């Protein structure tokens, strides 16, 4: 019955570490490439749009 | 363990004599020891030849999708 005890203690006291993070740039190398999207492509894209709609108005006129 | 007293008295008496001995519980006998060692092998095959006095442990990993 010694065995039960020995393995008991070692096992029950033991905690093995959660398979560990290596990468967390995902969030980041995105959210920065999401700015890459926004500011960089937002601005250029919105500024273009304005010229279109600006000529149409007068073209509706 | 126990029934018919007329045989049983003697028969059970001899069985206890076994327990009341420590050159084996009265003896053992080669024949048993040979089979024991065999059977002990086989059941290790039954559940793999690791020793479950210890438990397993694992390892960890990750990769990038894009």
């Amino acid at each position: 019955a010694g065995l039960v005890d020995d393995f008991e203690k070692k096992f029950n006291a033991l905690k093995v570490p959660i398979p560990e993070d290596k990468y967390t740039a995902q969030v980041d190398a995105e959210e920065k490439e999401d700015v890459k999207s926004c500011a960089e492509f937002l601005t250029q894209s919105k500024t273009r749009i304005q010229e279109y709609e600006k000529e149409l108005e007068k073209m509706r006129n | 363990l126990d029934p018919v007293q007329k045989l049983f008295v003697d028969k059970i008496r001899e069985y206890r004599t076994k327990r009341q001995t420590s050159g084996g519980p009265v003896d053992a006998g080669p024949e048993y020891q040979q089979d024991l060692d065999r059977e002990l092998f086989k059941l290790k095959q039954m559940y793999g030849k690791a020793d479950m006095n210890t438990f397993p442990n694992f390892t960890f990993e990750d990769p990038k999708f894009e």
